[PDB]
């Protein structure tokens, strides 16, 4: 466990840290000095994805909570179901993304049971 | 070669991470056709 690393979002590269003990725990980006920071609060987020080690890409996304019971239908009577958002991070190595979603899934997984 | 600077601003930025989310979804499963 560290919750804290280095990570890109938006282009600005920057540093990533998560928010415990705190009220819920939230996952604070923030830029190389911090003069830009970006904030996830786990209990409303409901999925994580980051890039593989085989992948070519460098990034850690964020699933956020949608309600899906809302389901909407088109002009002749389609089905169109609105999406959940989802916040991306960049990364320059595998073990820090595995690090921060690790101690991420840890967190969603008590607002996953609700005690 | 030459190294150089990559540019990308032919909409935003937003715009980028709606076609990369069709990217996830095959690196996570990876289907070779």
């Amino acid at each position: 466990p560290s919750h804290s690393g280095a990570a890109i979002f938006e282009k600005v590269s920057g540093i990533i840290a998560i928010n415990e003990d705190v009220s819920p725990a939230e996952l604070t980006w923030r830029s190389t000095d911090g003069d830009k920071v970006h904030t996830v609060v786990l209990s409303t987020i409901d999925k994580l994805q980051a890039t593989p080690a085989s992948s070519e890409k460098m990034m850690l996304r964020l699933i956020g909570k949608v309600d899906e019971s809302k389901k909407r239908k088109d002009n002749e009577g389609n089905e169109v179901v609105p999406k959940p958002q989802r916040h991306m991070f960049s990364f320059n190595n595998r073990t820090v993304m595995d690090n921060i979603k690790m101690t991420l899934q840890q967190i969603i997984s008590r607002y996953k049971d609700a005690d | 070669g030459s190294p150089g600077y990559p540019n990308g601003l032919l909409s935003g930025d937003e715009d980028f991470s709606s076609i990369a989310d069709m990217d996830f979804s095959a690196l996570l499963s990876q289907i070779s056709s």
